[PDB]
């Protein structure tokens, strides 16, 4: 009602939702108004990505699947036998 | 009671020497043979040289590491009877004015007074109350601790005003209404004339009405409290910084000294460089009341290199806390052994995690033990306080005053089992076969 | 006003009464939802009631176990804003000194002060300090806290005496060099001239110089330091004791209620015995000034009797094969008591802070900490050094309960900034209307 | 399988400065300095005990 | 910064001769003694002889395994001052043909 283009979806202490339920209902509201939802946490593989798309969301936003990369922010290091990010 | 049933003839037990003339051992590879009981723990001298002209009465020494020794972990050891080193992870002003925060923490004549102009609001007195912890501030001409007396500041002066901007002037006790003492004053005097007052402060005036110095109750209580408070020739709790040796930290040592540290530690993972070499000898020859504390050692060859350059005393470690290093037992041994035939007291830094195996690190030749790890989660160690599941990373151990103590007590009850009253007595009967070892099979450790 | 933004039409959520009308649930089978926020968390009010007419700032209660609540603790928590239950495992006089303790610590008048005979020793004061804490120990004729005013001992009247047997008259300061009051006068008043004496106690006298009371200084600061207090009528911290309810009981609760206990505490298992409806009718009439927080229940039945025989505050938690989860029995007992004008207090099962704000959202006004509270210092036990861990006994060291209840405190806040309400009082009340929803958490919805 | 380590140049590179900072502990410039001053009781060792080896 | 301050007199420590005169030793059997320092360590010489005519910058070399050492593993060795040895799980065309890449 204030203007906003899209919505992030997603929250988790005692308050939030459940991300699979709060996607789907958001993106149901937020569709018949005619706005797109990103699902925002909680994608940890492909299929979670499939089905949060899926439920409703129009778009993924990746955190941790991408946090490894090489084009994130950090330098490369050996720990143990390992090339890190930190 | 005496020498006749304390002197093993049988000599049932394994001499350091022999201990220590293989491969490379633990704390955990050996332990101590019981000797000869006739006095209470009570009575035990646990005393160390941290370096050659510097005794302390508990051979505790705070790691200069960042999350350990500044100024408040630097005070609560000296006031136990051992010492802190503030570390040099810091800017050198930062770590001078930690220094001076030590060594002005206790004193007899207060000789720089912290003065304040009497326009200046109380929410600065409260500010220093609560960042600097000095309350009876002096209101004096111009704000200038070089006299001028108009009036103190104390916490009942001010504990009921809620308008913070008002001048100190109007709720301070003013010159007219102060028990104060004249210049020629003897300090015992002084502080018995404190006593009668029963203030917290008396100001010292010269015949002009200005400030010379002041006298704290506060410091008078100290004395009491910590009886056995490692100080200096003037009363202050003494105070060790670190720092490298490259050239750009002469410029470190030279503000470390007019800060009045008492010791200089040189941080290195090995301290046998030409660099360090350099370093001794132009601290010896530039600051000769200064006394050096030398890099990291786990050879006698090392040793040998930096006692030669002035060396007051050595700390010994290296991987004890990388194909390089030597086992923190063998190293403490052979260093420590070497260097006390040439004078030179030690540090054992590193591998100590509980009360043992201190005791172990004493018995086996160091003068004064490190602590690191053990000091950790206490109090006084520069970091802040939260609630992951209990606290107040590591795990909150409280005040490193009571484990001080609890250490104290660990090492005076360790001495008692081994039949000495003393640990310069046990270093001396170890070297002499008086007192003896038993090396633990590795059946034997885990049982 | 922003209600159009805060009131939810839609209502995209399950309502407590949906919630719990099934199987029974613990506090992790559901989320709270988030609501509207347009206030800072530092404006929230989380006070809840802990008895029909007792308010607390903070709806925290210290639970009666031998392990966490004792004099020092129940003062902690009315400090705070909270209140303790003096617990029950010891005699009737050792539970009335500890009531005794919490309610005379912190007073306006102190009406019975602690006074000595001329003739006792300094150490006897040292030791009125060392036990009991107190340093105003007022000197009269005959050592009654009654008689003529002879003189005042404090802390620096006794700093530098050597000599302990001696005499009190020789270091205390005269009733001749002493500022004081005459009977008819009023606290404004008498704290206003005890600020500007600068001193640290204020003795009230009659026409015969014989002392009526005393006023203290640190009452004046704790007031300062602690605005939010758990205070009765008398300005004394608030204190609750636990009892059984079986006949050599009623000794019990006459000795507590003489001590000055505000809230009587029942403990047991199950309240629902004909033993304690007659306990409690018989507390109600005997001594009808007594709130009493009946015993432990876990359904509505339960609640029905003990609310009927009087009780002013309900216990809610059990858990053999008899008991129920935690989350259901609090929200219906305490839907059920709300109906009847009766708080609920949460008991057991409270480990973290969203725990805490659950039990509060689904309808208990207060709750119990046990657990959370157990490492804490001001619980009884003595520290140890097990393994590089300080412990209590065993438990972890957990630092100041001060610390931790404002931990909580500013947790509570922040959980109703995102319920967003302002008040638990609204959160209570919008949960019972549904405009404050919850979610159930499938099982694979754990993390 | 096993993971992925990146480029064999950045390794090489890590294990270069590697051995040239054990090197230099060591306190010789050399590896072939290193290799006869073993052979000749100038470079020194000290087996570890089992024990000194868990910590 | 001479050979006075470096050379061990007391030659506090085991020799590798005394070091290997027992039962067989692995790696974290031993530790090496520190020594004396004059130097940065961006001036320490690392190379090692491969063979008695072949003197390697980085005394490193890539294992001849199927899944180590082929024509890229061998380049960037080469590049880096070592050598890769090309392994021979593989026809003899298909092996030369790597040689070659190289
Ligand atoms: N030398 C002095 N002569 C006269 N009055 C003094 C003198 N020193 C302090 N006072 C004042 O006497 C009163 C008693 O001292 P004071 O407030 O220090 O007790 P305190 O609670 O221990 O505070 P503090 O932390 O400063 O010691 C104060 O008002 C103080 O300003
Ligand atoms: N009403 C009074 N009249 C005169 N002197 C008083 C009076 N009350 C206290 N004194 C004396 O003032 C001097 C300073 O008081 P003091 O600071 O020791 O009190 P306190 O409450 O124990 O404060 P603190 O323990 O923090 O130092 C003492 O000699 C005390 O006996
Ligand atoms: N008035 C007063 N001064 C003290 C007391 N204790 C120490 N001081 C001195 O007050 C000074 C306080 O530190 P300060 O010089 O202001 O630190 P800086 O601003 O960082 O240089 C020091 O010179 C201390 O020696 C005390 O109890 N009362
Ligand atoms: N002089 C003095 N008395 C206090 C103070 N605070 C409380 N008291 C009183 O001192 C008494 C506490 O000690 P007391 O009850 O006599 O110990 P008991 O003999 O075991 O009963 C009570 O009468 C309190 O009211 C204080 O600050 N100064």
């Amino acid at each position: 009602d204030a203007g906003a283009d899209s919505l992030r979806i997603g929250m988790g202490l005692a308050c939030g939702r459940p991300q699979a339920t709060a996607i789907y209902k958001v993106a149901r509201y937020a569709a018949s108004r005619g706005v797109p939802c990103v699902a925002d946490g909680g994608l940890r593989n492909v299929g979670d990505v499939c089905k949060a798309l899926a439920v409703g969301a129009n778009v993924a936003m990746l955190g941790s699947m991408i946090a490894g990369t090489s084009e994130t922010p950090g330098e490369y290091f050996f720990k143990d036998g390992m090339r890190l990010k930190g | 009671e005496n020498t006749n049933l304390r002197t093993k003839t049988l000599r049932d037990g394994t001499t350091a020497e022999e201990l220590f003339s293989q491969d490379g051992l633990s704390f955990n590879d050996f332990i101590i043979l019981p000797g000869f009981i006739d006095f209470d723990s009570s009575k035990v001298n646990v005393s160390g040289q941290f370096t050659k002209n510097i005794l302390l009465h508990l051979p505790l020494v705070s790691s200069p590491m960042d999350t350990v020794t500044e100024s408040s972990m630097a005070r609560a050891m000296a006031l136990m009877g051992g010492i802190g080193v503030i570390h040099n992870n810091c800017t050198v002003e930062q770590q001078a004015r930690m220094v001076r925060s030590v060594k002005l923490y206790r004193n007899g004549f207060i000789m720089k007074p912290k003065s304040v102009s009497p326009d200046v609001p109380v929410s600065t007195i409260r500010n220093i109350k609560s960042e600097k912890g000095i309350s009876g501030i002096l209101v004096t001409e111009g704000g200038k601790y070089d006299g001028k007396l108009l009036g103190i500041v104390c916490t009942k002066d001010i504990d009921f005003v809620k308008d913070a901007s008002a001048p100190v002037s109007q709720y301070m006790t003013r010159r007219e209404n102060m028990t104060v003492e004249r210049y020629p004053i003897k300090l015992e005097e002084a502080m018995d004339v404190l006593n009668r007052s029963r203030h917290g402060y008396l100001p010292v005036l010269n015949d002009k009405d200005e400030v010379v110095c002041l006298c704290s109750r506060r410091d008078a209580v100290r004395a009491r409290d910590y009886p056995n408070s490692s100080l200096d020739r003037n009363g202050h709790l003494l105070c060790a910084a670190a720092t490298s040796t490259r050239e750009a930290d002469k410029g470190r040592v030279a503000a470390l000294s007019e800060a009045g540290i008492d010791v200089l530690v040189l941080d290195s993972s090995q301290g046998n460089t030409i660099y360090q070499v350099s370093f001794i000898r132009w601290v010896k020859k530039t600051y000769p009341h200064l006394e050096v504390v030398a890099g990291n050692v786990v050879t006698q060859d090392q040793a040998k290199n930096l006692i030669d350059a002035g060396a007051d005393s050595l700390r010994i470690g290296m991987g004890s806390g990388l194909a390089c290093g030597r086992p923190q037992a063998t190293a403490i041994y052979k260093v420590a052994r070497y260097a006390a035939s040439r004078g030179v007291p030690c540090v054992a830094d590193g591998g100590l995690r509980n009360v043992g195996d201190v005791c172990k690190a004493l018995a086996v030749g160091a003068n004064v033990a490190m602590l690191g790890s053990m000091i950790a989660g206490t109090s006084e160690t520069p970091g802040e306080y939260f609630f992951k599941d209990g606290m107040r990373a590591v795990l909150d151990k409280g005040s490193v005053l009571k484990l001080l103590a609890y250490i104290h007590k660990g090492l005076q009850q360790s001495a008692q089992d081994i039949g000495e009253v003393s640990f310069d007595a046990i270093r001396e009967k170890v070297y002499e076969g008086q007192v003896l070892f038993n090396r633990r099979s590795l059946t034997a450790q885990s049982e």
